[PDB]
Order: structure tokens, then C-alpha cells, then sequence
């Protein structure tokens, strides 16, 4: 229901 | 290649041959472990010479 | 340029629909329609009809004689004695196209009257006004009449248009094709209860005189083609968008808080595709109609959408709101790229769809993020190279056959499995992807606002088309138009992934030389497989060594094997230092597992996917660990998953067991990771040390810390623990014993998991954990050990399948009383009942799921027990249950279902080709036979799943097990 | 009927009604 994709820490810019 | 079994703190003597050596692509072809490294074949009669200050 | 395959272009088209009568299932009315001949002696005019009775015609109010005859109700003739299918599919093809509205043909042909000849050679207007009556629609108009007594609005039926494709010839005379835009002015007059929503804008609503009934006025002065209008009558609850004010949302009654709840994002994502596109929305108003028994999901028209209500959700449902959201981005997307720009040929049709799921994808990464987007996209690609690799493969942008490897004509979208148009949609948005990869993303939606701003200076005009037809986009414009853009073509690209219809196999190995310090790649392709083509292209390689991450770029040409690449140091060895990643951040790593020689820790073979391919690397697996551990590409973390099944060393346990623990892991990793050590933990067993694999994981993150056995009571607000929580008893039941048989230490842990389950304390509801821990007790479930064909009574029951019985029992009753969101505990309990009668538990009795299996339940529900009637006849082998299936393939009120029923039989077939088996009659080769001539003859996706069932159970030949 | 009874299926007329709406709220 949210974005839950833990992107900050994959592709940090 | 061909097995030469030496001493832990000698096999570092002829690393340091192939970083000099400018004859062919490298010296060293695979280090198994501290007392096991290979070679192209033909400095063992050339090492010899390097006793006397060794 | 379009030049029409018509004689005639027509200018607009008034549709009147009176008489809704709903119980006698009928409507009757007339149709208005504006000609300018363009060349002269017209003579007969061909318009497409299916199902209507046509009363009358006048042509310029001067009596006309029509003839009607349609080639696609009965095939082939009764009387000929040919059995094979490619005999069908040609004819099939020859029949569709002589109804074919892209040519010049149509199914109800008129004659111009005489005295009209002198207007008709010098170019003057015809107006054509046929009146027609649908008696009772088996397609196009769906009634859906409820058996509640009372008015029609107080017992909620209502009629929808249904189809796909062009299957607006099935409830009124038409144009039906793609390419004949005019404008329209559409008149529907229904009850006074019940409002009627269509496509334009409700210009008025004006009474009747008894005030009974009243007309509803709808205007559509954007040009449309036929294929695009649609009509929704039904006592819809409204509601308008509070944020956007043009959007009306219709929902069916009792059905408001819902509707409210689920059509509140929908403004995000109006504006998210008016900022990527920089044109506005086209159509002044937006319709969102919810309706009951719906053909498909979601259907988009010219300004209205058509979903199912089973996309109705509350605010305290999730593992829904996704999927419903995506439903709604993927209409929109087809408002703007399939509705206002349509189609110039049947070829082209890759154009749309590749623009319509590429931006859904676009919006997919905006909303959902990159890692879901790459989630997303690999799913697709291992999705189409599994179907092609399967059967042939699918051809965007044919030339008329083309491609006659596969069992039905590519040459018109009534003949297309439905396969083959999912596979087709699927692989025209990758393509897309692949042309933004060339050329990049800010010169795509150039692309793009260069073609919407065409047709919406097209839309305004008045002329007849002369300016009309740049609203249909065209392959060649298309590619134009990215040329003036940017000024690369694609072509080379073009005629590689769109006109050749294959995908690519990439076999890879290397080999280190230490010597020269170069890594020599061996990449080598699988081009003699039927699916298969030759790539000769560039191709990216990411190499991570000690020093970071590298790409280069090899030239893979056919004469190609070895690639050498050079490599850099290994001085982050000597010292400790971090290594370097793919993005800027750097990490520590355990080197002790690396080669002492190799600096080069994990090698990716096209890492962006930017080619239509299938890579089957040979790495060692402490590189597939390294790759698991330390890579930021979810791609790449997903694909060590699945190369770690191999290698059931402890090593590998260990680095799934650090993913499984991780935080700030992508969820969809971990829940591979949940069964891949479920696979290892299998595979390894009388090595085993300790508990089962990811018990102690699930009581360390998910039970209490006095209790390790009381689960702690449910708080699913952090949506990616709550994921894992219901994924991990799933993948933990497929552990097994040296017996073979699961453990008694899982399965009393997944029964404690349902004791102890409490959820009076989240703002969520748990009817899909629930569900899913039903599917973990039958996935524990072993072939049982029956002795001399003993018969399955309750005192031989397993001590281990009695609880598993009780409690399924428990939860299938306690949803009688208390149902879940969708019946989700119905469909896994009744799941779980055919699991049991799999293997040797409980009788294997059909008639439960037969009893599921009516017409009143829910849909979920019916095809949970359809499917387990159909597992059970292909089992058992049952004549009785096939004609059962059959039976209710000819006469279900749910299309659906009919639709559902074929595809699962074509998934799960009663026999194969190969198979000797009982039921492999003439009676069902001539069954099945009238199943694709007649009966079929009114859906267009039950007459290709027909096809499909009859490719599946006789081949392409002659049926064998015949005279 | 005395071990594991299940409360027969019956049928509604109209089963969206009984699906998707929350019973407590």
C-alpha cells in the first residue's frame, strides 16, 4: 500500500 | 605448471623477481600456498647463483 | 498518410437506446449515421452488426434493402467431416476476415436506393437510419439481474457492455474498427432510479412524460472510432472525486464507503501522467463505473473505465490497495495511449501498448520505487522468454502468414489466444523500454507529448478527417517522429526485437589468467532452439573486483567466443579497506572465501536488461554468495537466489540467513530467500545441526521474548515484516525429514501460529495471513501410506492430517459465519481440501467443490473449486466431471468463468496428444469440434480458448483416436 | 456428521454484498 521499496540504501542519491 | 615447494618466508624471494623481471608476462603463474608456487620453466639453475648472497 | 479502406468516411453517429427492459433482458432503439461517399456509384454501404435485429433501414428517409449474413457464427460447414485445426484457423481467419471493418467488408450490407444515385456521384451526405433491437444479448450488453424481489433498482441489475477489442458491433450497427473516427451523440433513455453513464459529457437529463422514465444526453465532440463507446445503466450510487471535479465515480449500492476509500489516490495519478506527458487530460470529463460479473478487471473506453467491484477494498484491507492501484494507473494509462491516440492498422497495435505499459511502468517506479520497477520488469522478461521459449514466439508488427509456427492467424485480434495478447502487451512495453534505453527517457516523453499534441490539435478541428487521422499513430510515424526528435533512428533495433520475433540465450563461463591478469569471458548462444534468434549487438558486462565495480562493453559477434577483459589490482587485499559498489557507497567483506589469485568477486552479464534475453552464468558460489550479500541490484540479488539452489553448501545457509535477518533488504528478496533455504535446508538434511530452518529466525523477529513459542499479537503496520511474517511458515512447511515426511516440530509450530493468533489491536484486517497459514498447514501435507488400496475412512486417518483437518474444518465453517475480504479463507481452505485429496487422505470426492462450484457464490470461490474439479478429472480420469466442465463451459451466466473454465482445462489438460486415455472418443473430438464451429460463436475469447483446448488435447492434425 | 461437520454452502443473491463489506467498523 506504500512504496516498501528500500531504496535509500540501493541507490543512495 | 611445476611444483616447488619452499619456505613461508622465502616465498616472497621470488615474488619480488616478478615485478623486476621484464622478460616475459609474468614470473609467478599460480601460488597454491605458503610453501607451494609454480613457474614457467627455467630459473632454477639461475636461482642457484643467488645462494652465495642468500 | 491513412487512406481509408472504406469508400465511405463517416462524420457522426447518433446512438438512441430506448425500452431497457430488464427483465425480459432486451433493448431496442436506432442508430444515425452521416456518410460523405468519396468515391462515386457507392452502392452497397457495409456496416459491421452482430446480434441485433434490423428492422429497417432508410437511407436519406427513402426506404433501403439491406442483406445481413455472418460467416463467424457457423465456421465450417455441419457436414464436412475434416477434424484438424489448422483447417479451423484458417478458416476461422477467412471468416473474421470477411467480416473485417479494416477491409472494406462488413457483416450488414445496404443497397443505395436509385433516385440517390445523382447524389451519390457527385460526393453529397447519406444519412443512414437503421433501427434495430437486441432480443436477448448472449454478448456485447451483460445483464445482471439479481433474484431479489422488488423494483430493478431496489434489487441492483444493471447492463454493462462487454468485449474486447472491436466488439461494439454486438449491441449496436457500427463502423467497428479502430480507424473510423467521427463524433457522437449518444440518448439513453432508463428508469428513473437508474442513471446511464456513457462516454462525453452529459450535456442534459430531461424526464419523460409520466416522469417513469428519463433520457440521458451524452455529447462526444472529441472524433472517437466505435471500438471506443461504451454504456453502464444501473442504480449506481455517485459520488464526485473531492479533489478533481470533472472525475464522477459510480459504484454499485451499498457499496459508497468502499468506493470512497479506493478511488482516493486516483488524482495522483491523473497527476502524474499529465506531468511526465506535459498535455493535459483530453476528455473533459473521467468515469469510474464499478460493476458486478465483469468481463474483464479493468476495461478502458473514450473518457470511462469499467472495473470489476471485486477491486473495491476498505481502508483496513491490505495486500490489496496494490493491485487495485495498479488497475487504475493502467486505465489511465490506456485513457491517454489507447483511447484518444488510437490505431492506424492492426499492425501498430505494438505502438499502444508499448506506450500505455511503459508509462504504467514509469508510474510503477515513481510510486512503488526502482527496486519494485526492476522487480517488476524481470518478472515480465522471464514471462515472455518462458512463453516464447515454450511455443514460437510473439511477433510485434507483422507484415501481411507471417508467423506460422503457432496454431491460430496473428492477422486480427479475434483470432489471438488470450495468451498470445498478454504475452503481446507484455513484450511491446519491454521493447519500449529497450527504445528508451537507446534513446534516452527525456527524448521518449518528447516522443510522446509530440504525438499527444498532434491528435489534440487534431481533436479540435471540424473537418471530416481531413485533419481526424492524425490522432491514429502508425509504426512508420512513429519512428519519425523519435527521428525528428532526436536524430538516431532505431531501426537496426527495430528490426531486431519487433519484425523477427525471438529472444536471446546467453551462456556464459569464465576464466581467470593470472599471468596477464585478464578475465576471459566464454560467451556462447543457443540460436538452433525453436524460440531462439542470433543476437550480434554490444553487450554490457559489470565486473566487480576488489578495486570496485567495471563495465565494459563486448562486441558479440557470430564468429565470437572468447572475450578478453582486463583487471585491476588486488591491493585492497593487503590492506583491509572497504570495496567499492555499483553506487558510491563502500562495504566490508569477508575475503576469507575468495581466491587467493582472482580479484574479481561476482561478474554480471547484461545487468540493465537491455536485451530480450535468458543468461545462464557459471560463477563459483562463493561469487553467487558475494553477490547475494553485497550487491545493490535487486535483479542481481534475486538471481543468486536462484543460482544458490545448486549450491546447499553451509555457506550459502549463511548468506541467506544474513539476508533473511536484513533489514534494509528489498522484501521480495527475502521472501525468495524464505524458500530457497527452504530448498537448501531440504537438500542438506543428516547434516542439519540444529532447529528447522527459519524457526529460530521467526521466534527471534516475530514471537515475544519471554514466549518464543506465543506468537505476538498482530500489528501489520510496518507492510514489509508483515509480508515476511506471512511468507515464512509457507516456505518453512516445505522442510522434510530423512523420512521424507515434514517435521512435527513445523507443523506444531504453524498450529501454535494459528492458536495463538490475535488480531483485536491492528487497524488491519488478517485475512490473508490467515489464508496464507492455511496454505502453510497444506503445504505440509505428505502422500500418505495406504496399504492394499485401503479405502480412506476416519479411523485410518494420519495423527498428524486429523489436526490439519480439524482445523481447516474450523476456519471453512467459522468463514459461514464470519466471512473474510474476499472469501480468502474459502479459497485456501477448499486449496487445501483438493491438497488432502491429492494424496491418499481424504476420499477423492468432487462433489464439495461441485457444491462451491454454482452460480451463487463469489467468483474467487468458483474458480477455487472449478480448479480442483478440474485437478480431480485430470487425476481421476472422470468422463462424467468432464461433461460436467464442458457443460458448464456452453451455458454459465458468467462469461468469466465460461473463459476461466477453458483456461484452466488448457492449463491442466485431461489428456495430452501423447497420452492414451478413456476419454479420447470421436464423441469428444465431435463434442469439441461444435465447441469451436457453434457455441462458441458469440464471445471471440471462449471461440480461442476453445482453440487452445483443442491444440492441447489433438494437436495441429488430425485427431488421432478417430476413424 | 459427528466428526468434522461442515456447514453447507449456500448460495447468495448477490455475493459481492457478503464479500467485500467489513462487518465491524
Amino acid at each position: 500500500p506504500w512504496n516498501l521499496s528500500n531504496d535509500e540504501y540501493y541507490y543512495p542519491k | 605448471g611445476v611444483l616447488i615447494e619452499c619456505d613461508p618466508a622465502m616465498k616472497q624471494f621470488l615474488l619480488y623477481l616478478d615485478e623486476s623481471n621484464a622478460l616475459g608476462k609474468k614470473f609467478i603463474i599460480q601460488d597454491i600456498d605458503d610453501t607451494h608456487v609454480f613457474v614457467i620453466a627455467e630459473l632454477v639453475n639461475v636461482l642457484q647463483e643467488r645462494v652465495g648472497e642468500l | 498518410g491513412f487512406e481509408s479502406p472504406r469508400p465511405y468516411k463517416l462524420t457522426h453517429q447518433v446512438v438512441c437506446i430506448n425500452n431497457i427492459n430488464f427483465q425480459r433482458k432486451s433493448v431496442v432503439g436506432f442508430v444515425e449515421l452521416t456518410i460523405f461517399p468519396t468515391v462515386a456509384n457507392l452502392n452497397r454501404i457495409k456496416l459491421n452488426s452482430k446480434q441485433c435485429r434490423i428492422y429497417r433501414v432508410r437511407i436519406n428517409d427513402l426506404e433501403a434493402a439491406f442483406i445481413y449474413n455472418d460467416p463467424t457464427l457457423e465456421v465450417c460447414h455441419s457436414e464436412s467431416k475434416q477434424r484438424n485445426l489448422n483447417y479451423f484457423s484458417n478458416a476461422y481467419a477467412a471468416a473474421v476476415s470477411a467480416v473485417d471493418p479494416d477491409a472494406g467488408n462488413g457483416e450488414l450490407c445496404i443497397k443505395v436506393p436509385s433516385e440517390l444515385w445523382k447524389h451519390v456521384d457527385e460526393l453529397k451526405v447519406l444519412k443512414i437510419h437503421i433501427n434495430f433491437s437486441l432480443d436477448q444479448p448472449k454478448g456485447g450488453l451483460h445483464f445482471v439481474v439479481p433474484s431479489v424481489e422488488g423494483s430493478m433498482a431496489e434489487r441492483g441489475a444493471h447492463v454493462f457492455s462487454c468485449g474486447y477489442q472491436n466488439s461494439t458491433r454486438f449491441w449496436f450497427p457500427c463502423v467497428d474498427s479502430y480507424s473510423e473516427l467521427c463524433t457522437w451523440k449518444l440518448e439513453f433513455t432508463v428508469d428513473a432510479a437508474m442513471v446511464a453513464v456513457s462516454n462525453g459529457d452529459l450535456v442534459e437529463t430531461v424526464y419523460t412524460h409520466d416522469m417513469r422514465k428519463k433520457t440521458f444526453h451524452y455529447m462526444l465532440t472529441i472524433p472517437t472510432a466505435a471500438s471506443n463507446i461504451s454504456l453502464a445503466i444501473g442504480p449506481f450510487e455517485i459520488l464526485v472525486d473531492p479533489y478533481m471535479h470533472e472525475v464522477t465515480h459510480f459504484c454499485l449500492p451499498q457499496l459508497l464507503p468502499l468506493l470512497k476509500h479506493t478511488t482516493s489516490y486516483l488524482h495522483e495519478v491523473f497527476e502524474f501522467y499529465e506531468e511526465i506527458l506535459t498535455c493535459r487530460y483530453p476528455y473533459s470529463c473521467f468515469k469510474t463505473v464499478f460493476i458486478d460479473e465483469a468481463y474483464v478487471e479493468v476495461a478502458a473506453y473514450a473518457s470511462m473505465s469499467i472495473f470489476s467491484t471485486n477491486l473495491l477494498h476498505s481502508a483496513m484491507i491490505i495486500d490489496e490497495t496494490p493491485l487495485t492501484r495498479r488497475c487504475l494507473a493502467q486505465s489511465l494509462a490506456q485513457q491517454f495511449f489507447g483511447c484518444f491516440i488510437s490505431r492506424m492498422s492492426w499492425s501498430d497495435e505494438w505502438v499502444l501498448k508499448g506506450i500505455s505499459g511503459y508509462i504504467y511502468g514509469l508510474w510503477m517506479k515513481k510510486t512503488f520505487g526502482v527496486n519494485e520497477y526492476r522487480h517488476w520488469i524481470k518478472e515480465e522478461l522471464d514471462k515472455i522468454v518462458a512463453y516464447e521459449l515454450k511455443t514460437g514466439g510473439v511477433l510485434l508488427h507483422p507484415i501481411f502468414n507471417p508467423a506460422s509456427h503457432l496454431h491460430f492467424s496473428i492477422k486480427h485480434p479475434h483470432t489471438l489466444s488470450w495468451e498470445y495478447y498478454s504475452m503481446f502487451q507484455c513484450k511491446a512495453h519491454l521493447v519500449m523500454r529497450l527504445i528508451e534505453n537507446r534513446i534516452s527517457m527525456e527524448f521518449m516523453l518528447q516522443v510522446f507529448n509530440k504525438l499527444l499534441s498532434l491528435a489534440s490539435t487534431a481533436s479540435s478541428q471540424k473537418f471530416q478527417s481531413h485533419m481526424w487521422s492524425q490522432m491514429l499513430v502508425s509504426t512508420s510515424g512513429f519512428l519519425k517522429s523519435i527521428s525528428n526528435v532526436s536524430g538516431k533512428d532505431i531501426q537496426p533495433l527495430i528490426k531486431q526485437w519487433v519484425d523477427q520475433s525471438g529472444v536471446v540465450k546467453f551462456y556464459g563461463s569464465f576464466a581467470f589468467n593470472r599471468k596477464r591478469n585478464v578475465l576471459e569471458l566464454e560467451i556462447k548462444q543457443d540460436y538452433t532452439s525453436p524460440g531462439t534468434q542470433k543476437y550480434v549487438g554490444p553487450l554490457k558486462v559489470t565486473v566487480q573486483e576488489l578495486d570496485g565495480s567495471f563495465n565494459h562493453t563486448l562486441q558479440i559477434e557470430e564468429n565470437s567466443l572468447k572475450h578478453d577483459i582486463p583487471c585491476h589490482s588486488k591491493s585492497r587485499r593487503n590492506k583491509k579497506k572497504k570495496i567499492p559498489l555499483m553506487n558510491g557507497e563502500e562495504v566490508d567483506m569477508d575475503l576469507s572465501a575468495m581466491d587467493a589469485d582472482s580479484p574479481l568477486l561476482w561478474i554480471r552479464i547484461d545487468p540493465d536488461m537491455s536485451v530480450l534475453r535468458k543468461v545462464e552464468f557459471e560463477q563459483a558460489d562463493f561469487m553467487w554468495q558475494y553477490q547475494l550479500r553485497y550487491e545493490r541490484d535487486v535483479v542481481a540479488q534475486q538471481e543468486s537466489i536462484l543460482a544458490l539452489e545448486k549450491f546447499p553448501t553451509p555457506a550459502s545457509r549463511l548468506a541467506l540467513t544474513d539476508i533473511l535477518e536484513q533489514e534494509q533488504c528489498f522484501y521480495r528478496v527475502r521472501m525468495s530467500a524464505c524458500f530457497c533455504l527452504a530448498k537448501i535446508a531440504n537438500s542438506m538434511v543428516s547434516t542439519w545441526t540444529g532447529p528447522p530452518a527459519m524457526k529460530s529466525l521467526f521466534t527471534r523477529m516475530f514471537c515475544c521474548k519471554s514466549c518464543p513459542n506465543i506468537v505476538k499479537t498482530n500489528n501489520f503496520m510496518s507492510f514489509q515484516s508483515y509480508f515476511l511474517q506471512k511468507t515464512m511458515p509457507v516456505a518453512m512447511a516445505l522442510l522434510r525429514d530423512v523420512h521424507n515426511l515434514c517435521p512435527k516440530e513445523v507443523l506444531t509450530f504453524i498450529l501454535d501460529l494459528i492458536k495463538y493468533n490475535d488480531n483485536r489491536k491492528n487497524k488491519f484486517s488478517d485475512n490473508y495471513y490467515r489464508a496464507e497459514m492455511i496454505d502453510a498447514l497444506a503445504n505440509s501435507v505428505t502422500p500418505a501410506v495406504s496399504v492394499n488400496n485401503e479405502v480412506r475412512t476416519l479411523d485410518n486417518l494420519n495423527p498428524d492430517v486429523r489436526l490439519i483437518l480439524e482445523e481447516i474444518t474450523r476456519f471453512l465453517n467459522m468463514e459461514k459465519l464470519l466471512p473474510s475480504y474476499r472469501h480468502t479463507i474459502t479459497v485456501s481452505c477448499l486449496r487445501a481440501i483438493r491438497v488432502l485429496q491429492k494424496n491418499g487422505h481424504v476420499p477423492s470426492d468432487p462433489a464439495l467443490f461441485k457444491s462451491y462450484a454454482e452460480y451463487g457464490h463469489f467468483v474467487d470461490i468458483r474458480i477455487a473449486a472449478l480448479e480442483a474439479v478440474v485437478d480431480y478429472t485430470k487425476v481421476d480420469r472422470s468422463y462424467e466431471e468432464l461433461q460436467w466442465l464442458l457443460n458448464m463451459i456452453q451455458n454459465d451466466p458468467v462469461p468469466y468463468v465460461r473463459h476461466k473454465i477453458l483456461n484452466m482445462l488448457t492449463k491442466n489438460p485431461p489428456f495430452t496428444k501423447n497420452m492414451e486415455s478413456p476419454l479420447c472418443n470421436e464423441a469428444l473430438v465431435d463434442q469439441l469440434w461444435k465447441l469451436m464451429n457453434s457455441g462458441t460463436s458469440h464471445d471471440w475469447r471462449l471461440r480461442c480458448g476453445a482453440v487452445d483446448l483443442y491444440f492441447t488435447l489433438f494437436g495441429l492434425s488430425r485427431p488421432s483416436c478417430l476413424p | 456428521v459427528s466428526t468434522f461437520p461442515l456447514i453447507a454452502a449456500r448460495p447468495f443473491t448477490i455475493p459481492y454484498l457478503t464479500a467485500l463489506l467489513p462487518s465491524e467498523l
